[PDB]
């Protein structure tokens, strides 16, 4: 909720993966916070919020945060969601 | 694709584009929202409602295509709520012309919620709950080749576009390597399973047996699980 | 060179899509053979709620554009708009056309622009203030023809509305050669023309020679009062 | 002017031609009446409204009622106007 960090520390914080058909999803800090204000007033939010819901179980959302460096398939014919690296 | 949709990026928290309803169509920008599954936008009928009156409105009685409805229909979204009533217009989306299209005209919408944000109204990508989704239609009608829909979500910055979502397929250009493409196990959001969550090469441990997501271009962020996100926001310093 | 597509509004205007700046931002307008100015509203219209209702150009969210300021007004043949120029890259079909000045409208007047569905106005007439989005196609070379052409289709719902071509014809939306007509004053699209025939009746006033232009900016014809009385009279129109 | 015609009535009115370039440029009642609206409350327009206006000399305007049956050129490079029957 509105969780902000140092944007100074950026490159000391971990990569975080999501582990999807065996495969991990990695997003970088660069990716996982969001930047709100330009060059110096700028404030960094982390994108990660806690929300407890279970739907089959534990459910998470992938949100734009995750939806930036991964490119998404919707294939309504096979009912699959696909990944890959944006470009 | 069959439908190719430039996408606004809004600050990093919300991509939209437009869409047309109505004969001629009146034009609307819209966030196209896998994460639910009914069209709605402001009705010109907006009932003291501040949200509508700042935003574009849908005026039945200009469209030659309109069919009346009129079934009440209500929307509590992960913040606040919108009612109206459905109304059945064609629903014009880059060169493809959606034919008899439920969606409701939105008489009032939750101000502290839509007021003040860039969109219009939301297009629904999910799977169907009330009312028969723009991209059911799409497929009924034979508008598109292919059975998919596919998102490339920029970040912001100032002489790139925002984004683009393709109907009916891919555009190779904005990804590389080849998708990873898992099965929807409860169709409703369109959900998967996932795996353990890690920082660095560390587990989070709680979602190692197994957890499910959705994929929600209509979310900003990443929601999930207390448990793994305290760790999270922990090693990042968040606070 | 360029194709692009029209939508029909109840058979009184016809408009298409075209982008201003980088990335693109897309506006509807009307492709006006009567006028010869670009304009669409600005994000800078503070307090015409016409603007507010239209698609709005933002100068800062473009890269390609660069700055003018000159101000800017135009009287239509009924309202008027007014904003400063302003310089952007032009999208239209595939066509990219470079330098080209418009004006954002910082005012429009509401009872004329408002409850229209165009976001603003695309003048294919004979330059006036500023270079026309044609003359810089021409002058860069965008197009193979010196030429651009209309289809306009009747009103029918599940028809395409018409289609606009810049640099050539689109052989689909005619019969026959075309008959050609030298420009007789170059202002507007303007030609000479002969009798005005109600059946095989002659309506005498423009047998001795009339003037015309071609105006797709414009819904129905417009002529000499003592043409068209005779036409009205003949058809029982109020 | 914004005159109307009885809907009824377009069956047997006259064609009414324009001579351009020497050639009869005919309309069909159906072209020059503009309909608003539809089967019931259809109002019917005359698309012929007065304007006495010069350039050279008598000047008319040819609108969308002309340039829907007469596909039109603009030619610039040789600074003609050019009419073909529509399809
Ligand atoms: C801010 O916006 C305004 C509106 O667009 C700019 O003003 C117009 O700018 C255009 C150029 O894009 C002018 O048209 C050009 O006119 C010349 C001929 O000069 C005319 O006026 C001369 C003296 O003032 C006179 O000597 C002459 O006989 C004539 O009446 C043309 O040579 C030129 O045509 C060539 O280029 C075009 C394409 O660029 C081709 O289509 C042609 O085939 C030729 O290759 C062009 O037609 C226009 O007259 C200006 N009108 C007004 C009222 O502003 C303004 O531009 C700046 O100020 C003007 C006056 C010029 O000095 C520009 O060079 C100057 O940049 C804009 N401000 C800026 C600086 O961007
Ligand atoms: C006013 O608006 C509401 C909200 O949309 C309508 O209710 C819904 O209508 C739709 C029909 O458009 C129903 O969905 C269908 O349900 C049947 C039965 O399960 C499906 O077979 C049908 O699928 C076929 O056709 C689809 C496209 O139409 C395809 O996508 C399918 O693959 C397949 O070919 C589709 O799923 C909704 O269930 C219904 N929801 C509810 C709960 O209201 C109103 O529609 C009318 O009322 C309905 C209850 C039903 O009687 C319809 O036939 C009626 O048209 C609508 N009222 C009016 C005046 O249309
Ligand atoms: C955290 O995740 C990021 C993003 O995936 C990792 O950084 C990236 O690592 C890629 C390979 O490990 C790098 O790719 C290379 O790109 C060049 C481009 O010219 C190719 O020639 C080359 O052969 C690779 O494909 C990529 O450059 C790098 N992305 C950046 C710069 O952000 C990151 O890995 C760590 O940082 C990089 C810079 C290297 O030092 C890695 O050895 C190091 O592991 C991930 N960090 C962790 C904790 O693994
Ligand atoms: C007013 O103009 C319209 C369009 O110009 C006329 O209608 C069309 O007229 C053509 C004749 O020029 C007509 O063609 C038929 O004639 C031949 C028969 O074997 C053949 O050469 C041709 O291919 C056609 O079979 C065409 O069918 C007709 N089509 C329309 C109405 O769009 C109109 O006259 C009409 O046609 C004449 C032939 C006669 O039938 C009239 O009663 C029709 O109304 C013109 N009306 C008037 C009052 O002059």
């Amino acid at each position: 909720e509105e969780l902000q960090v140092d944007c100074n520390t950026l490159s000391s914080m971990p990569n975080v993966s999501f582990t999807i058909g065996g495969k991990k999803f990695g997003l970088t800090p660069e990716q996982y916070i969001l930047k709100v204000g330009k060059g110096e007033a700028t404030q960094c939010i982390s994108g990660f919020t806690a929300m407890d819901a279970t739907l089959l179980g534990p459910l998470w959302i992938l949100g734009d945060v995750f939806m930036r460096p991964y490119h998404t398939v919707f294939d309504y014919g096979n009912l699959l969601v696909g990944f890959a690296e944006a470009a | 694709g069959s439908a190719v949709v430039a996408l606004t990026n809004d600050r990093d928290t919300s991509y939209f584009g437009e869409i047309g309803i109505g004969t001629p169509p009146q034009k609307f920008t819209v966030i196209f929202d896998t994460g639910s599954s009914v069209l709605w936008v402001p009705s010109s009928k907006c009932i003291n409602s501040k949200a509508c009156r700042a935003h574009s409105m849908y005026e039945s009685s200009d469209s030659s295509t309109y069919k009346e409805n009129g079934t009440f229909g209500a929307i509590i979204y992960g913040t606040g709520s919108i009612t109206g009533f459905f109304s059945q217009d064609s629903v014009t989306i880059g060169d493809l012309v959606v034919k008899e299209q439920d969606f409701i005209e939105a008489t009032d919408e939750a101000d502290n919620v839509f007021l003040h944000r860039l969109f219009d109204g939301i297009l629904g990508l999910s799977f169907q709950t009330i009312s028969v989704p723009v991209w059911y239609n799409m497929l009924n009608q034979g508008l598109v080749k292919e059975r998919r829909f596919s998102f490339w979500l920029n970040r912001n910055v100032d002489e790139e576009e925002g984004g683009e979502l393709v109907f009916g397929g891919l555009d190779p250009n904005h990804f590389r390597g080849d998708h990873t493409y898992v099965p929807v196990t409860y169709q409703y959001y369109w959900q998967f399973g996932i795996g353990d969550v890690l920082i660095g090469d560390k587990s989070t441990g709680f979602c190692a047996p197994g957890c499910q997501a959705f994929a929600d271009s209509g979310t900003s962020l990443l929601s999930g699980p207390t448990a793994i996100v305290t760790q999270i926001n922990h090693a990042i310093g968040a606070n």
